[PDB]
């Protein structure tokens, strides 16, 4: 493990110190349909004329990230994604931008968000879910080393693949972080202690966060929730969880350290680190290198219709997408 | 039950990350 992060880390290095830019321009894709929405933009399904590859593009508008004060995190994300290379990490194929958007084309992950099948089916079983929550741990392990908070863990940003794996999508909040950091942000129900209580935080934060997704992924339903987030945020801090008959005596104690308010004893950032995670007895059954190598069969495979099909996403609003004719914002992405 | 708790409440949809 040591050796492969150690030189993970040599590859990582070179693209962050030397980071692609403009490898493509939007006339070279086919737009074909919104496979997601966000505050400053959108992801489309596209099509590369060149190769007839499908890929997932997603537009922002620099104005939009500009007025919701998102232009740091924006270059993070480009930064960051474009060097990393983790098979549980979507590949950012291309980027460049234009008078009126930032665009970055992803490899296209057609199984649809996790989010989706687990609403749909309700809740996994732990199994399900064990095999998942492996490779967000070693994901994290990866990111971490790399002195890389990820920040925003949640259903709705891991897709599954055609061999029923996870591809972790959005790193609008990753950040390249060896101290501590500060910023407020993520997902209400997702959000650690340290966060809400305005303190300086580091990766452990990403630890809290994994232990928020397994007990959805298991429960169907987040550890803390209400209809409106100053009221999860009470939940969060108040340092107390109750868990589904069902839950095996394993996972409650897993979860238990994972959802710890005292960062002195949550599992992930305890002298052992990860380890503690990946020892712990709920994982006894993984086997944390076959994980990695994808060799282990996936509990659920999604079904597929062919190549560009969007049956496993929903249905959203389609927009024209207009290039002014001026630039906008040129010197806050300058380096994108 | 905390399972209908949850489909009865107004955060089952995508979740929007909070800035600033
Ligand atoms: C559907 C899909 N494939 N790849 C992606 C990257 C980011 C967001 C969505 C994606």
């Amino acid at each position: 493990v040591k050796e492969f992060l150690a030189k993970a880390k040599e590859d990582f290095l070179k693209k962050w110190e030397n980071p692609a830019q403009n490898t493509a321009h939007l006339d070279q894709f086919e737009r074909i349909k919104t496979l997601g929405t966000g505050s400053f933009g959108r992801v489309m399904l596209v099509k590369h004329m060149e190769t007839g590859n499908h890929y997932a593009m997603k537009i922002l508008d620099k104005q939009k990230v500009v007025k919701l004060k998102q232009i740091e995190h924006t270059l993070n994300e480009k930064r960051i994604l474009q060097a990393v290379n983790f098979p549980f990490l979507v590949k950012l194929e291309f980027s460049f931008k234009d008078n009126s958007n930032l665009y970055m084309v992803m490899e296209y992950v057609p199984g649809g968000e996790m989010f989706s099948h687990l609403r749909r089916i309700g809740r996994f079983s732990e199994p399900h879910a064990r095999f998942y929550a492996a490779q967000i741990v070693l994901t994290f392990e990866y990111l971490h080393s790399l002195d890389l908070i990820y920040r925003d863990l949640k259903p709705e940003n891991l897709l599954i693949d055609q061999q029923g794996y996870i591809q972790v999508t959005d790193f609008g909040f990753a950040k390249r972080v060896k101290g501590r950091t500060w910023t407020l942000c993520g997902t209400p129900e997702y959000l650690a202690p340290e966060i809400i209580l305005s303190k300086g935080y580091n990766k452990a934060v990403d630890w809290w966060a994994l232990g928020v997704l397994i007990y959805e992924m298991a429960a169907g339903y987040p550890p803390f929730f209400a209809d409106q987030p100053i009221q999860i945020y009470e939940k969060i801090v108040s340092g107390k969880v109750r868990f589904p008959s069902h839950f095996s005596s394993d996972l409650k104690d897993l979860l238990r350290n994972l959802l710890q308010v005292d960062l002195t004893k949550r599992f992930g950032n305890l002298k052992d680190g990860v380890n503690d995670i990946k020892n712990h007895k709920w994982f006894a059954t993984t086997d944390w290198i076959a994980i990695y190598q994808r060799k282990v069969e996936a509990p659920f495979i999604p079904k597929f219709k062919g190549p560009g099909d969007t049956s496993n996403f929903d249905d959203y609003e389609e927009e024209e997408i207009r290039v002014s004719i001026n630039e906008k914002c040129g010197k806050e992405f300058s380096e994108f | 039950t905390t399972y209908a708790d949850f489909i009865a409440s107004g955060r089952t949809g995508r979740r929007n990350a909070i800035h600033d």
